[PDB]
Formats: C-alpha cells, structure tokens, sequence
DNA sequence: TTGTATTTATTGCAATTTTCGTGCCAATTTCTGG
DNA sequence: CCAGAAATTGGCACGAAAATTGCAATAAATACAA
C-alpha cells in the first residue's frame, strides 16, 4: 500500500483478476536508507 | 576507374586486395611511366583509410637544409626568421597514408632521418622537447633497384628492411602487349572530349604501329603521343600518317 | 516564441469551445463543472524537422495543429460554480484584446 | 526599500487579516502577542507567564 | 541478455537475505562501489538542458536520462540493451539505475571523519590516547605533532607550537619528523600496533590497581579488542576517497519560469568539489605552504560540513540564514528516514471525514 | 640561400600585437562563466562573490537520555513531540504518468501470454510521444530474441495494442491511424463509406489539394466530397497527444530594454553579469620579509587577476555600448513591431561606435535582448534590403512580414500566387523580383498557391 | 616478449643484471636488426632508472647550424630569434637515461662539441651565464666498428674512451641458432593473433629452411619474412612453399 | 644632475568563407475551340 | 465535354556584398638609486 513498487502493480492486477493474494517485497525507503548510510563512508550490507 | 587487362595487372590487383588489410609499409619497383602512383592510389582507396587523407610527395625536390624542417616542423625559437610553429609532413599525414615518389634518388646522408620515425613512430620537433606519436602508412615508389644500391654502398640497409616488408613490381609497357589497345582507346576518348576533336578510333595501320613499338616511356609516352595526334588531326579516325612522331 | 491566449485550439471539439468568446475567455454567467475550459492557451512545440510524414500531416490537417500544443486553464476536478468576474492584466507594450 | 518591504510583507507579526466577519477583524486588530522578534517562544516560555 | 523474456523476468527479482552487517569501509571498498569519478561542480547545462560530463548528474557515471537511450542518440531501442556507446559512453538500459549508482571523489589530501572525532568518547582520541584538544589543533593546522621520535628528546606524540618547532628544526635538523593536518593523524594510526598495546595495557591493569585508571584501562582494552576482532583498521577512520550519492535521491526542484533552484546536498557537494580542485591545482604548481595549509583547512571544513553540518563549530547557512541539511540530518531526527518513512508511512485505500 | 642558421640580424618586424582578451567577446554568458571557473581554479588570488554564510551554533540538543521523571518535572513544553502525532491530537517532486506509462498500465491488465507480453513491452517501448510506431516490425521481431516466432504473432499483438486508449495509438503511418479510428465508428454514420474509400485509396491527392482528379476517380459530387473531407478533418492525427507531458524552456536575457519617460533605456541584466574579486587575505601577505619565491608567485598571480578583472569590465562595457547603439538605431521597431525595421549591417554599428567590424561581429554572437515585445537575438536586427521606388530601402524582414500578412488575408478559393503578391508589393513602392518573393515564402514554410486552396 | 635462448644472450643478460647498479655510460655495437634498442631498454629497465624518463634521440636528425641549440638550449637575447629561455635535450632527461641512437654516423665536428658534457656534466647554455649541472646516464648504440673508426681517423679518439667505459657486442642472429626457432614461433603467434589467422605453427621442412638460410637483417628480416608469410598464408600450417623468398 | 624596472594602456587587419539578390529553364497547373 | 494549348515554381548558376576568424604578447608613462 505504500512503497513496494512491484507489489503495488501485482496487487492491483490480482484484485482486478479476483485473486486476493499479495507478493510482498522490500520497501524502497529501506534501500534509500542503505544508500544514505553508505554515502557516509560506512559499509552496511544485506547478508546471505 | 582504372583499366587492367594483362594477367600481371590482374595478379597485382588481387595481391593489393589481399594485403589491403595489412598496415605494413610498401616498396614498389619499376620504371618511369609504369603507373606506380596509380597503383599507390588504388592501394590507398582499397584500404581502410580511403576516407582518411592521402599525402603524396616527390622527395627529389626537398632542399637538404630544410629536410628536418619540412619533415618535423619546428617551434618558435628553432632558428632565425621563424615566428610561429609549423607542422611536419608526418603530422600532416597522421591518421592517413604518406607516399614517397622516387625514393631511390634520395641522398644517403638524409636516409638516417627516417630510420626511427618509420618503426617507432615517435619523434621530436626542431626546438622542442616533446615526443609526438602518429599512425602513418608508408608507401614508397622507385624506378631503381634498391638492392643493387645497397650492395654498391649507396643505400642504408636498415631503412631497406624497414620498408622492404611488402614488395610490389610493376613491369614496363614492353611486357604489356595486351594492355596497349585499351590504354590507347581510353586516352583517345579522353583527349577527344578534352580538345573537342570528336575522334572515335584508330585505323589498322595506326594500331599496328602502336602495338609493334617497344615503348620506353611506357604509358606516359603513349599518352603524350595520343595527345599530340589528337591536337594534330581532323579526321574521325587516326591513321599512321598522323603518328609520325614515332620511330 | 510567446504563448498565445486564443479561442482556436486545434485538438478540441466545437462543443468544448461553446463557452469561450472571440478572445478565448469564458463568458460571464456560465455554469461550469470539472473539466471545462476557462481560458484557452497554446504553446509553441519547437521546430520539428519537415519529414515527409510531418509534411503529409500539415498538408491534410493544417499548419496550426503542427505548430502549437494546448495548455489551457481548466476547472479542477470536483469544482463547480458560476463565472461572475474576469480580470485581465497586460504588460506595457503588449497589445490588448477585446475583453480588456 | 528592501528592509521596509521585508518588514511589511514577511515579518512574523504581519499577517493576512482574518475576514470571516466584522468581529474577526476587530479582534485581530486589537491582539497582543508575547511572541516575535524580541519576545518569547512557546517552548521556552514557561508556565507562570 | 539475448532472450527478452528472461531479461524482463530477471529485473523484477527480490533479493534474498537473513541478516544485516555493518562495518567500516576501506578506500578500495568505496572505489568498488562506484561507477566513475566526479570532477566538475556543474549539474545541468541550462543551454541544452542535459547533464554535464563528469558533473554531479553525469549520464556516463550514473545512467541514462531516458529508457534504453544513450546521450548522443545512436542506440535507442530494446534491441540495443546492454550496449556502451563509444561516442558518449552511456549504457543503454533503464533510467531507474540512477537510483542505485554511486560515484566517488578523489581527495587531494586526507580528511578525518567527523563522526569518529566528535561522537563522545572520541574514537581517534581513545585509540591514540590523546586529548581531543591536541587532535583538534593538529587537524585544523594550528599546531605540529611528532611522528617519529628519532634520537632526540622528542616523544612520539609531542605537540610543538610554531616557535618550538622552528627551534627544534634548527637544532636537530633532520633527526625528527613533525607534521600537521590529517596526514599526521593517519601516519600515527598506520604506524601503531594493536597486539603490543593490548598486552601492555593488560599487564598494566594486572599490576596497577585504581578506580578511575582501572576504568580507563578497561575502556582502552575493550576498544583495542573490538578493533582486533572486527575486520576494520584504524587508518580507515581517515577519509581518502569520498562516496557520492545517486542523483535521483537528490533531485533538482523545477519552478515555473525555468529556474531549477538548488538543494543543500548538491551545494555541499559543489563546495567540496571546488575546494578539492583548487587544492589539486595548487599542489601541482609547488605553491608556498602558507597558502596550501589554509586550503587544506578549508577542505577539511567543507568535508565536515557535508558529512554533518553544525556538529563542529559554526554551521554553513543558506541565503535566508537557514543551516543547510547534511546526510546526518537526512538520517536522524524526527524528520529522518526512521521516524518518518520506516516506522510509519502514508498508505493507499484510505479516507477520512467527520 | 636555404638554411636554418643561428645569427645576429637587424630586421624589421610587423605589428601582430593582437589576440588578447578578444575571445571573451564571442562567448556566451555560460561559457564565460565556465572560463571564469577555470581561472578561479588555476589562480589562488581570484575569488568570486558568494552568498553562503556561516554562524556559530552552541545550543544544547535534547536526546533520549532525559529521564521520564525529568520530562514531567520541567515546566517548559518540548520542542518536538516524542509521540508520533501532530499538535492537535526538503522538497521532492512527484511521479507523473506519461503516454507509455498509461499504455503499460493497460498492457498489465490484459489477458496476454508471457511471449505476447514481451512483444507488447517491446512495441510500447518503440512508440513515440505523438502515438506512432517508430520502428518496423522486423526490428521488434529481432529484439524479441528467439527464432520460434513468426511475424503474424507480432501483427496480432500490434492489432490488440492499437485498440487501447487512445484509439489509433501505435500506428505505422497516417493512413493506418485514420483507418483504425474509422473502424470504431458505427455504420449509421452518413458519410462513412466515401471517407473510408478516400483514406484507403487516394490520400496523396488530398495532400496535393487536387479536388479535381479526386472527384474524377472516386465518381462523386462536390457536396459529398466536402462532407467526407470535413469528416476526415474531424479525426485526430496525433492520438498520443492526449496525455501531454512537457514543460517549455526559457532563455535568460543578457540585455534589458524598457521605455521610461518616453525614452528607451538599455541596461545589462544584473542577475547574469559576470564579476570577480581579489582575495585580500592571500594578497595581504605580499611583503618582502617573506620568501622571494612566494613573493614572485603572489605578484604574478595578482597581476594576472587584475588584468582578467579589467578585461571582464571592458567586455561588459563594450557589450552595453553595442546594445545601446543597436537599440538607438532600430527605434521604430520597438514601437510598431515588424514591417518598420530598417536595414542594417555591421559596418553602420562599427562606424557609430568607432570600432572594427570584427569586434561588432564577435560581441553580437549568441547574445539575447529582452524587450516589452519579446526576446530576440542581437544578430536578428541585421538584414538585407530591397530597393524601393523613390530612393528608399525595404528590409527583407519587413518584406517577409508584409508577405505573410497579405497571404493570411486572402480568398481561400483563389490563393494569391507570387505574380499577384509582387503586384501588391509593387503598388506599395517595393520592387522585389518574383524569385525573391518565392524564396521568402519558402523561408516561412508556406505552401505554394495550388496547395492552399479549400472547398 | 623478448626471447633469449642462445647462451650468448644469457651471458649478456647476466652481465646486464650485474651492472644494474652501474651508472657509467655504455656503448652497444652490432648489426642491423640484432636488438640493440631492446637490449638498451632492458638495461634501462633493470637499472635504478626504471621509472625515470628514457629520452631516445638520433644525432643525425638535428641540423648542423642549430646543433648546439638543440643540444644545450639557449637563453634570451642569444641570437636573432632567442625569444625566451629554452632548455636542451640534456636538461630534458634530468635524472633519467639518454639514448644516442646510431652514434656512428655522427660527424667529427659534433664529436668535439660534447667532450666536456659527458665526463663532467657541466655546460653553459647559449646566452646563459650560469653553469648547468646535469646527471644523465648515457647509452649509445651503433652499427659500426668504432674501435676501427678511431684508427681510420673517421671517429674522434677522445670520445671513444668517454663512451668506452662499458662496451657490449651483440652477435648476429645467423650465429644465434638457438633463437631462430623460438623467435619464428613467437612472431608467427603474434602475427596470427593480430591478423585473425588460423595458423598455429610451421612444418618440419619450414623449420629446417628457417635454420639454414643466411639471414642478413637478422631478427628484423626474420620478422619481415614471417609477416609476409602470414599475410599470404592459406592453411593452418606454413610450408616451405610460402617461404620461397629465402632460397 | 640620469638610466633602469614597474604599471597600466593596448578591443584592429586581411584572407576567407557564407550569404544576398536575381535570371534561365524543365517539370507541373489553368485557358480556349470543335 | 474533352483535348490541345498557355502560367507556375523550384533547382541551378552568376556576380557581388557581408559575416568570420587567424593572427597571442606588445609599448608608453612613471618612480627610484648614484
Ligand atoms: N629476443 C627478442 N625477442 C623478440 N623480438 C626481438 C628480440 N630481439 C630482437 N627482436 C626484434 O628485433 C626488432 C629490431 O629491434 P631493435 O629496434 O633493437 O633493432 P636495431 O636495429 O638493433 O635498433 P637500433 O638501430 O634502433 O638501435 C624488433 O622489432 C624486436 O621485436
Ligand atoms: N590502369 C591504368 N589506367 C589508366 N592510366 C594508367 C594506369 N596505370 C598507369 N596509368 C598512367 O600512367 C602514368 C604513370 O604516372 P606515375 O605513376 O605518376 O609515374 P610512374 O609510372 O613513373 O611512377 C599515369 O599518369 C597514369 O595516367
Ligand atoms: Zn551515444
């Protein structure tokens, strides 16, 4: 409902098709936060 | 374009086609008037630098004192009288092809000025302290036997092995009996429109005389004879009488 | 080039231009709802290269269509009312229209 | 002129007149404020003022 | 990719993970992150309205401004995907890669990281066992410090003023080595050892018994053991390369009239780039040190302002006397990412009324 | 004698003393700013006036460590509420939907297969902002990436896409777009079959405005032809312009011209005039007590900075003088618009300001003037002339304006040709040849006489 | 990139390794296409001047009347044309290596103009009143027997011992039979890789032919012949027929 | 009484290319008799 | 009504006028130490 860019489109398509099911992903704001923390010279990364 | 009829000319053209992909310098040997410059221009067109400029120079007229000045250019303070920097022939031919007419006549002393430029491609201007790198393909044409000059102590063998990587031989017109009639017809057609004489062809006697003659000046002498015949004829076809310039 | 406030918009129907006067501005007393045109304006779209297809379009449908694009003022969605007053402000040296 | 325009247009004590009704305007013109340039702030004001 | 079906299927994947790891970044890591180096402080051309080359919005570094088109326009459609134009250098791909491509800036001289100097207790001062006053004086070119003790009576961390350094230089000559700036601190951090300090502090704690000094020794030993166990290195606390944020996360605000205005982050980046370029030019001409020291101090201050504006001394403000927001401001506070966008957010399929 | 010799000589030298501070006239404001940036980078004694300011900040900042009891102890109110709520309980843009976004939204909600969806994605990628397909289907088939697919599948997907909203989008050419639009109409439409026939078979005749061969071939009357043509003209030639995404681009003027007290005042745009300054801090150490290398360095850099500042000031003065002279000469244009602009060449301006024509040519390159009428170029006011009966002159710009005005007020059934346009200009004193009139008409992209008639 | 399979080449390489720390000037003597430039650059790379600029200059490329100006530079006001102070090539290679290519062709007059510079490093510019001290290691290359030219009177004996601190002799390739096969293989590999040729070696008859011909250009002639064969190659293996230009 | 180093004051020519107007003519649109 | 016979336009060429750029460091007035 907020910032899963692919999830929004998939949810809308499924609702129109009559299939009330979602495929969640990663919010975009967390990726923005990762980039902003990296811009400070700190190495933060998703593991495995 | 250019007309090639004899088997030797076809073989030369095929070899040129095969070696056009090669960037090696070429040395061409023959006589005066055999068409070495035409072959060089064909080679330049058939290579990948056809769009690139082609600079052909007759090195038999360059003064010895300004030899380095013309070849390498110079800076502002190189000598007296100069106020501005000047480019060199290699730089002017950078990214293209440089052709040298009558390389056999070159002086032995000046042959040392081209020992390193051909291989290394790096040189300094007069009055300068900066090294310049280029990419120029060297073509040389000569009517003299280079190897004989080397053996008789007149040519620098290092420069020979620098240029003697690809060899081309153009036989004179005396071995081109098949390729006399097409050249004569082409020259007649060209000069008929050039001088508005409207002459079409030749008669049997004129063709026989032109074919039987062992031309020494080759294509140049044949073209001059055709031009003189055009200038001094009024008929539709040129007979043997109008060809009185020959022996 | 300058934008022009005009009543001749190439890409709108005659029904949508019924409420505009000869200067391209709505009449006093008109009842308008969301989506209606209040002031008609056009904007230059540049100098497109005269390709054969562009020449065909200009030949068939006219030149005004191929030179300008619509940038009119429209009533926002969910807004209705009656036009009761119109004011025009013009810079010095610019020609005044009929409404002014 | 720049200072005068800034004061009369973008000061904290210069405001659009409240125009709901005549009482709104009368009340707005007779208003006293402890805030502004040289006054207090609603975070540092206190409790006794 | 050759088959377009798999190519389209593989750009909507979700990354798999089960943990998050944080550490310090070496200059090699920062260089491996980036796609190119930023060299010019310009952003937009204002004549062709296209990004400048090697600028803060360069398409050769950060990506295409249009989907599957390069800057010049030789390659334009999906049939040329994954192709680098040899004329402009722009890849033919999606324009969303401008959200996840970073750049880097090569600094003329080392600069300290303001977070590892101003977050109490100071990490540099705790590792080197020096007061914060001395480190601040050395970093901002107000005093000297000895790097190598030499054969004289000068200690390995002795602070020398102008006159003291002058007389020491004229007396001993070239026996010692004294420096100022971030280079001196980096030299101290690079020339230290951790195991010997650990064992010496452990033996000192074993022998000497105190209350405050025992706490100090415990703090230092904990810091040393943490640094040893972690893969970090002390000299990584001094910046040599500077990361640059992707351009779509710091966009330019367009206004009616064609004015692009400016953003605080872009302004801070431009100031850093200008100072770095001027110092790079000055170092090449062998200019007198009386000017290059001021240039290095100004570069240090600019980097500090970019990283965290207002934490150290004065804060750089805008035209309307408002301090510029830095990266730390974007991260922390009640207006930062955590409070405003991650712990709560606005949603679709919602309404309100009386 | 040819030879490169070193010797002492007594010769006469010419005066090439030129080519200094001359390249600063031909550049625009933006390139001049770039050059100034380079100069500031290379010279430590040059600084430019800025606006950034720095002020001290020492106020304490509240953190989480403040205990809960202390919060209730304090009489003051918190600066920001810890609770995620407002006091009653950086700018970024927004996403916009383009034509391609709308098309992909419709593609997502259509029962396609994976292969068909990839084909549709490629097709929509190959659609421009006017609504037409910019590549042949062969390129799309090549970009699909496998050899198990024919061209009929691509054609079917394209036909499905062409029925999206707007109708007619992703069409190969104009005829295809018009036929697609007509296929959506009902058969009850009166003039449908004739319009369909005209579009399908004879569209170039309508482009050439024949109206004679057209009726002969289609075997129709004049009224039915007019009705069919009006129906065709009611269609949308650019279906992809319903969703308009764009913004106009502007140019910041270099010279401002206004009218105060009935007099034309000309000045420079103060928001864009370049300027520099001398850094006093570095230049204030130029004392002999310091090192000699430092002293010579600072002296050289200071002299260069002062010379550059003088050159910039002279450039600004020259530009202002030239603009003022040009405005003064062309005064009737600013009061009555076009048709009143007198002919002008660089020689007149050079004589008026006592300079060479090269200086005038370089100063007036890529310079823009703002007037109450609009934004123009400084070179726009120079034009040729055509001799007018009685010794007068007529500028080509005025003649073009007159020709456009005459053509714009003609009878549609009888378009004015070059022969009649010359006669109208002949009776006004202008003596302009037919070829020149045709050249002027072509320069305005106006069709010839036979291609402007209407029914 | 460089093949040293002959025992003499290994001896030369070991001697070069022994003189890496040696700073004295060296003189190299050999034939055409033996590898004088390669050996000199290897000496330069193995010395302490590996990262120092290597200025290679040919003496014959400078005009006689500006030889001193190109060798030492000039100061302002020295002559009609001395616009500004200019440094020479010796000052250009400060701290590096200066490579005098083809020192044999140098005239007697020029050899008497550089007797103090090599031994002491001090020379005055044209118009300069200050003494210039430079430190450049000198490597000279020649294709002539200088030890015989000093006796014949065509070379100055004074310069011979100034350039005769270390002398290197490169034997001709016709005696270096351990190099012919490896050099031919390397050249064939390089010319196949560059020309996109599908050849990957010689035939046994071709190998026997390559080890029997009396090569005169030595390595350069071998490279030229290999390139000529590669250009006209028509098979995965090169036979004796392609190498018909030998014998 | 003078000879030298510093500070301002120098924004124009001459090739050279590009463009201006205008006439001639060949491939298209209109005028007139059985 | 229709076919044979008259205006229209844009390419190409001509001379002449106008816009463009390659010349990149100089010279004259003024103050100070012997
Ligand atoms: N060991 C080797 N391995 C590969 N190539 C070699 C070797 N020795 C010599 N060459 C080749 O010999 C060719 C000529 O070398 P070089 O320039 O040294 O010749 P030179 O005539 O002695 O030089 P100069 O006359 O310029 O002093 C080069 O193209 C080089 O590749
Ligand atoms: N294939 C050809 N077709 C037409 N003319 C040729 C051909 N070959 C040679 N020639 C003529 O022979 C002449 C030889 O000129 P050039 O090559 O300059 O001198 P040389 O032959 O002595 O080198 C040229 O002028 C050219 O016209
Ligand atoms: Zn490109």
């Amino acid at each position: 409902k907020s910032d899963d860019v692919n999830g929004r489109t998939k949810m809308y398509k499924n609702i129109v098709d009559g299939n009330h099911q979602m495929e969640p992903g990663m919010p975009e704001s967390f990726n923005v936060l990762l980039k902003e923390i990296r811009s400070l010279g700190i190495n933060i990364e998703l593991e495995d | 374009e250019y007309v090639f009829e004899s088997p030797k000319m076809k073989e030369i053209l095929e070899k040129i086609k095969k070696i056009s992909c090669a960037e090696c310098p070429v040395l061409i040997t023959g006589e005066s008037g055999v068409g070495k410059e035409v072959v060089a221009r064909l080679i330049h067109k058939l290579s990948d630098r056809s769009k690139e400029p082609f600079v052909a120079l007759n090195v038999a007229s360059i003064p010895r004192d300004i030899f380095e000045a013309e070849l390498f250019g110079y800076e502002k303070g190189a000598f007296t009288g100069a106020v501005s920097s000047k480019e060199g022939f290699f730089e002017l031919a950078d990214g293209g092809t440089l052709f040298l007419d009558e390389i056999g006549e070159l002086s032995l002393e000046a042959q040392a000025k081209l020992l390193r430029v051909i291989e290394s491609g790096k040189f300094y201007r007069l009055g300068g302290r900066k090294e310049i790198e280029v990419n120029v393909r060297i073509l040389a044409a000569t009517n003299r036997n280079i190897k004989e000059l080397v053996k008789e102590g007149k040519f620098r063998e290092d420069l020979y092995y620098r240029l003697g990587v690809i060899e081309i031989e153009i036989p004179p017109l005396r071995e081109r009996k098949e390729d006399i009639i097409p050249l004569a017809n082409h020259f007649l057609k060209k000069f008929s429109r050039k001088y508005a004489k409207e002459v079409e062809g030749f008669t049997k006697s004129a063709q026989e005389l032109l074919l039987s003659y062992p031309w020494y000046g080759n294509v140049r002498e044949l073209k001059n004879v055709i031009e003189r015949a055009v200038l001094f004829s009024e008929g539709k076809f040129i007979d043997r009488g109008e060809l009185s310039c020959l022996v | 080039g300058p934008e022009e406030i005009t009543a001749d918009i190439p890409n709108v129907g005659e029904a949508a231009l019924s409420k505009l006067d000869e200067s391209g501005i709505v009449y006093i007393g008109a009842e308008v709802t969301g989506g209606d045109i209040l002031v008609g304006k056009v904007t230059p779209k540049g100098e497109t290269q005269l390709t054969p297809e562009e020449k065909l379009l200009r030949a068939i449908f006219g030149e005004k269509a191929s030179d300008v694009k619509d940038s009119s003022l429209r009533v926002p969605n969910g807004v209705s009312g009656t036009v009761i007053d119109v004011q025009v402000f013009t810079r010095d040296g610019v020609e005044k229209d009929k409404r002014a | 002129s720049a200072a005068v325009k800034e004061f009369f247009g973008s000061s904290q004590l210069s405001q659009f007149m409240d125009q709901n009704n005549p009482l709104s305007e009368i009340t707005h013109k007779r208003r006293i404020s402890a805030l502004g340039p040289g006054g207090l702030t609603r975070e540092r004001a206190g409790f006794e003022v | 990719m050759k088959d377009l079906l798999k190519f389209l299927k593989a750009q909507t994947k979700t990354e798999e993970f089960d943990a998050i790891k944080i550490a310090l970044a070496s200059p090699d890591m920062i260089r491996s992150w980036s796609f190119g180096e930023v060299k010019k402080p310009e952003t937009i051309n204002y004549r062709t309205f296209k990004p400048e080359r090697d600028g803060l919005f360069c398409a050769r570094i950060f990506g295409p401004v249009k989907d599957y088109e390069c800057l010049c326009g030789k390659y334009k459609r999906l049939k040329h995907r994954g192709v680098i134009c040899e004329k402009c250098g722009v890849e033919v791909t999606q324009t969303k890669v401008r959200r996840e491509r970073m750049g880097h800036i090569e600094l003329a001289s080392p600069t300290a990281h303001i977070w590892f100097l101003k977050s109490l207790p100071s990490r540099i001062g705790l590792l080197l066992d020096m007061p914060l006053r001395d480190i601040e004086r050395v970093l901002y070119f107000e005093s000297y410090v000895v790097i190598e003790g030499g054969m004289t009576n000068l200690e390995r961390q002795q602070i020398l003023t102008e006159e003291q350094y002058l007389d020491a230089l004229e007396e001993f000559g070239d026996e010692f080595d004294a420096k100022m700036g971030a280079e001196a601190i980096q030299a101290l951090l690079k020339s230290m050892d951790l195991e010997q300090e650990c064992e010496q502090l452990r033996e000192e704690l074993n022998e000497t018994n105190s209350e405050t000094k025992r706490k100090k020794l415990t703090k230092r030993i904990k810091l040393l053991e943490a640094f040893v166990q972690s893969g970090n290195k002390p000299e990584w606390m001094i910046l040599t390369v500077l990361p640059v944020l992707p351009p779509d996360l710091r966009p330019l605000v367009p206004l009616d009239g064609g004015r692009f205005a400016t953003s605080d982050l872009n302004d801070l980046y431009r100031r850093v780039i200008n100072r770095n370029n001027r110092l790079k030019r000055l170092l090449d001409l062998a200019a007198p040190d009386i000017i290059v020291r001021n240039e290095k101090r100004m570069l240090q201050e600019a980097v500090d302002a970019l990283l965290d504006n207002g934490r150290r001394g004065r804060a750089i403000t805008g035209s309307n006397k408002r301090p510029l927001k830095s990266l730390a401001d974007m991260i922390k506070g009640k207006q930062g990412r955590f409070r405003q966008n991650l712990l709560g957010k606005r949603v679709d399929y919602s309404g309100r009324s009386v | 004698k040819q030879g490169l010799q070193l010797r002492l000589s007594q010769q006469l030298a010419m005066t090439p003393q030129l080519q200094q501070a001359i390249r600063l006239l031909q550049l625009s404001t933006l390139e001049l700013q770039q050059e100034l940036q380079q100069a500031l980078e290379s010279n430590p004694l040059l600084e430019q006036i800025d606006t950034h300011e720095e002020i001290d900040t020492r106020e304490t900042q509240d953190s989480e460590t403040l205990d809960t009891a202390d919060a209730l102890e304090q009489k003051e109110m918190p600066e920001e509420l810890p609770l995620d709520a407002s006091w009653d309980t950086v700018y970024q843009g927004e996403t916009t939907q383009t034509l391609q976004d709308y098309l992909m939204w419709q593609v997502e909600l259509t029962p396609f297969s994976d292969t068909d969806r990839a084909i549709a994605t490629s097709i929509v990628d190959a659609v421009d902002e006017t609504g037409y397909l910019t590549v042949p289907l062969e390129d799309i088939l090549e970009s699909i990436g496998d050899e198990e697919i024919d061209i009929d599948e691509v054609e079917a997907v394209l036909k499905r896409i062409q029925r999206f909203d707007p109708v007619g989008v992703a069409a190969k050419d104009l005829r295809d777009c018009l036929l697609i639009q007509l296929s959506q109409f009902d058969k009850t439409t009166p003039w449908l079959e004739e319009a369909r026939l005209i579009i399908s078979d004879h569209l170039d005749l309508l482009a050439n405005h024949d109206f004679r061969t057209l009726m002969r071939v289609t075997r129709l009357k004049e009224d039915v032809l007019k009705e069919a043509v009006n129906l065709i003209q009611s269609l949308d030639p650019r279906p992809g312009q319903s969703i308009q995404t764009g913004e106009p681009e502007y140019v910041i003027p270099d010279v401002l011209v206004r009218k105060h007290n009935g007099h034309w005042t000309v000045e420079l745009n103060s928001d864009s005039i370049p300027r520099l300054q001398i850094n006093q801090h570095y230049a204030s150490m130029c004392n002999n007590a310091r090192n000699d290398g430092d002293s010579q360095f600072i002296r050289s850099n200071l002299q260069d900075a002062k010379w550059l500042i003088k050159s910039l000031e002279s450039r600004n003065d020259t530009l202002l003088r030239v603009s003022r002279c040009i405005v003064e000469q062309q005064q009737a244009f600013f009061e009555q618009g076009e048709e009143y602009m007198k002919p002008m060449v660089l020689a007149d301006i050079a004589q008026a300001v006592e300079m060479h024509e090269s200086t005038i040519s370089r100063v007036t390159t890529q310079k823009y003037l703002h007037s109450p009428r609009g934004i123009f170029e400084l070179k726009y006011f120079f034009s040729s002339h055509v001799n007018t009966e009685g010794g007068g002159e007529a500028s080509s710009t005025a003649i073009r304006a007159l020709v456009k005005k005459l053509i714009a007020a003609e009878n549609p059934a009888k378009p004015l040709s070059d022969s009649k346009l010359t006669s109208l200009l002949s009776e006004q004193g202008i003596m302009v040849a037919r070829r020149t009139v045709a050249k002027y008409r072509e320069s305005l992209s106006i069709p010839p006489s036979n291609q402007r008639k209407q029914l």
